[PDB]
């Protein structure tokens, strides 16, 4: 995997 | 601080409370950008990804920026202006993040980078709006963006958000 915005 | 500033902060907190009770993945399955074309008419998903956070500290950091920059836009330019930046940037930062590296991402930081870009360019081209971004904070913002190029940052959300805010501020500055 999850990416963080 | 206005209604749109507070409503969004409450939403992000409510959703984060659900993520603690139910686990990340369970919320992700219902709120993430559609991972499967069949799901494409689940319209909430194009905006709902903005509400999910994966750390308490990633949500403290985003609501701070949002309250500072979002509150400024709502106070000076109205609730309708903040709603539009929110909706467009959330949709477009999601769209681009999806193409960069698929549908498993979340956070308000796409919307934040659009607010960073809007407040900055609006304050430069149109000072009478009474919003602005300190050159110090445009420092932060630029270090923060490039650091993601190298913590698994949604890099396409950041650039698309930023671009969206610049374009809108540019258009709104012509018109002001
Ligand atoms: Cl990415």
């Amino acid at each position: 995997k999850v990416r963080m915005a | 601080a206005g209604p749109v500033t507070w409503v969004m902060m409450i939403a992000c907190v409510v959703v984060f409370i659900a993520m603690q009770i139910l686990g990340d993945q369970e919320v992700m399955l219902w709120l993430a950008w559609p991972f499967d074309p069949t799901l494409k008419f689940e319209f909430w998903r194009y905006f709902t990804h903005a509400l999910m956070h994966f750390s308490l500290m990633h949500i403290l950091f985003n609501l701070l920026w949002w309250w500072y920059l979002g509150g400024a836009v709502e106070k000076r330019l109205g609730s309708g202006k903040l709603i539009v930046i929110t909706l467009i940037s959330a949709l477009l930062s999601g769209y681009v993040q999806q193409k960069f590296s698929g549908p498993w991402f979340g956070g308000l930081s796409g919307v934040v980078f659009a607010l960073m870009g809007y407040v900055w360019l609006r304050g430069e081209r149109d000072p009478q709006s009474g919003i602005y971004l300190q050159r110090g904070l445009i420092i932060f913002a630029l270090i923060w963006i490039v650091a993601g190029w190298f913590m698994s940052m949604a890099n396409g959300a950041h650039i698309a958000g930023l671009a969206v805010g610049l374009a809108m501020a540019f258009v709104d500055s012509l018109n002001a």
